[PDB]
């Protein structure tokens, strides 16, 4: 067979130890999920420095804690705008998830609080910027470099899926690089805790699984499809399905055809054909062997999964770091005032925050 | 080429999710 006795025993033991870790991780998650933390700081504890990112979600600002001098990334949401965009449940759920999870590649929520006007999530500052920026600048990542990042996503999805969390928002724009070169996942607005199927049309066109496009009920296998898209884009420099307009992207996604650059290794192409598998009964991550079909694939043969989890692998790329508070890996944004009305707004809606 | 097609797509920048 493929493994002799020693290798088979070692793999079996490793897989059993993952089960044991995940059982404990779930116990710990459920305690925090059922009794979430609230109101662990306030606004005047922080100096506001610079806007790191903006969007319909609100903004994220680099802030400095006045006593410790520690920097953090503060997400600011306007309660009235959240209500208007129909994002109450997503916003409450994101904060509830972030305060309950614990994994080395998931950003930590260090404080949260609210005031009359806004909600505030104070997260660790991840100073390396978006994977997106590095990927577009470098062009494409070597297979070893792509693999190092992919392994972290595999472990992160193994963890989240064990908690019945579907992620649904994977793309290089949503992955940050930390000072040691490891990934941080930050956005949980589209994540959902569901054991079976769900139906919402959500995500980013290039990363949508066929079953989402086709208005089917779908499950956690959409995250494994999205991993295939991410690995492809990291290694090629462009995603597997693109076009001028989303409708044309969706036609290609559902077609069952993908083409690969000539520099992709055979191992990489085989992994991607099994992740970018339109037939759910055949997609890796969705079979009886679960995540092990991915972790044991030849493309990952050199990956030491425990060493990745322990952060003991030397990263292939370290972002430039000019010190605490350095924002050079993020774009520049127009700075806008932070208004706190004298009158409480949308109080009942956000009682749980 | 595929790369040129990607540039021509106009989708080389940060991509919004559907809800946006
Ligand atoms: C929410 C936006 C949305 N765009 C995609 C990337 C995520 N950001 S972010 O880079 O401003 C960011 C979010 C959370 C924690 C961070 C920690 N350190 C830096 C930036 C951080």
């Amino acid at each position: 067979g493929h493994m002799g006795n020693a290798a088979a025993a070692k793999k079996g033991s490793e897989q059993e130890s993952v089960k044991e870790f995940l059982a404990k991780a779930k116990e710990e998650f459920l305690k925090k999920w059922e009794s979430p933390s609230q109101n662990t700081a306030q606004l005047d504890h922080f100096d506001r420095i610079k806007t790191l990112g903006t969007g319909s979600f609100g903004r994220v600002m680099l802030v400095k804690h006045k006593e410790t001098g520690n920097h953090y990334a503060m997400k600011i949401l306007d309660k009235q705008k959240v209500v208007k965009l129909k994002q109450i449940e997503h916003t409450l759920n994101e904060k509830r998830i972030l305060q309950a999870v614990n994994f080395p590649f998931l950003v930590k929520l260090e404080f949260s609080f609210k005031d009359n006007s806004n909600l505030y999530m104070v997260m660790e500052y991840v100073p390396g910027g978006e994977m997106f920026s590095h990927l577009r600048r470098i062009g494409r990542f070597s297979e070893p470099h792509a693999r190092f990042y992919a392994a972290q996503i595999v472990l992160t999805f193994e963890y989240l899926h064990s908690l019945d969390l579907i992620y649904r928002d994977l793309k290089p724009e949503n992955l940050l690089i930390d000072q040691q070169g490891y990934i941080q996942v930050t956005d949980f607005g589209f994540a959902k805790r569901v054991k079976g199927r769900t139906w919402t049309l959500c995500g980013t066109p290039e990363y949508l699984a066929p079953e989402i496009i086709l208005s089917k009920g779908y499950n956690k296998a959409v995250d494994w499809w999205a991993l295939g898209v991410l690995i492809y884009e990291m290694a090629a420099g462009y995603p597997p399905f693109f076009a001028d307009q989303p409708i044309q992207i969706y036609e290609k996604i559902v077609s069952g055809k993908v083409r690969f650059p000539s520099h992709f290794s055979s191992d990489l192409k085989d992994l991607l054909r099994n992740l970018l598998q339109v037939d759910l009964t055949k997609r890796f991550g969705n079979l009886k062997n679960g995540v092990n079909d991915i972790k044991n694939h030849k493309w990952f043969a050199t990956t030491d999964w425990i060493a990745i989890y322990q952060r003991k692998v030397e990263a292939p790329f370290i972002p430039k770091f000019k010190g605490p508070g350095d924002t050079s890996n993020f774009d520049d944004y127009e700075e806008e005032e932070i208004r706190v009305s004298i009158n409480e707004k949308c109080g009942k809606e956000f009682t749980e925050f | 080429t595929t790369y040129a097609d990607f540039i021509a797509s106009g989708r080389t920048g940060r991509r919004n999710a559907i809800h946006d």
